[PDB]
Parts: structure tokens; sequence; C-alpha cells
């Protein structure tokens, strides 16, 4: 009965084709390579409130 | 043929003065703030 390990490493081919079957049966998903560089956060303006456009005559 | 006479302005009765229009040039300095990326955020596949 030696012969069982000799037989799965001789065998072992096919575990390339074992491979490829769960490969196929697995669902899949990928990135979107997030991007570095928000190292200066940029405030809105110097902003002043005032009454609007006055309508005089 | 009236009282008001030389007074300073610009009254309303004929401001094109028969000129189809008044025109002005300058220069337009603009500083939105563009939704463009910046390469990043897209697929690591993204090339030929």
């Amino acid at each position: 009965a030696s012969l069982i390990y000799r037989q799965l490493l001789t065998n072992s081919y096919s575990v390339d084709l074992y491979d490829e079957i769960e490969q196929i049966g697995s669902g899949k998903t990928q990135n979107v390579t997030i991007n570095p560089g928000p190292f200066a956060q940029t405030r809105y303006a110097p902003v002043n409130w005032d009454h609007g456009e006055i309508n005089d005559s | 043929r009236t009282r008001t006479v030389n007074l300073y302005g610009l009254p309303a009765a004929n401001p094109n003065n028969g000129n189809e229009y008044y025109e002005i040039s300058g220069r337009f300095s603009l500083i939105s703030l563009v939704p463009t990326n910046d390469d990043y955020q897209t697929p690591i596949m993204n090339s030929v």
C-alpha cells in the first residue's frame, strides 16, 4: 500500500485543473486603488456678509 | 427748447446712439473648484 504516496505525488498535476475549477466557481471583486495626497485641506475663502443690492431711486 | 440745459449724465431717450452695441474687453480669472480626479480612483487595469 506504499503506492498511495507515489500516486498522489505523480498525479498532483490535476490540482491545476482543480484550481481552475474553483477559480471559475468563485465570485470576484477588485480595487479602485485609493489616492494619497490630501495633505492640504482647503478652507472656503475670506467671506464677509452684507446686505444685498439695494434698489435706490 | 427747454429749461434743463447743461446737465451731466446720460438720459434713457437714445442711449444706443445709433450703435449696434457697446463693447468692452478684458481678462477673466476664475478659481473654481473642479470635480476633476488626479488619475487615481481608477481600476488597476487602467491601460492599453
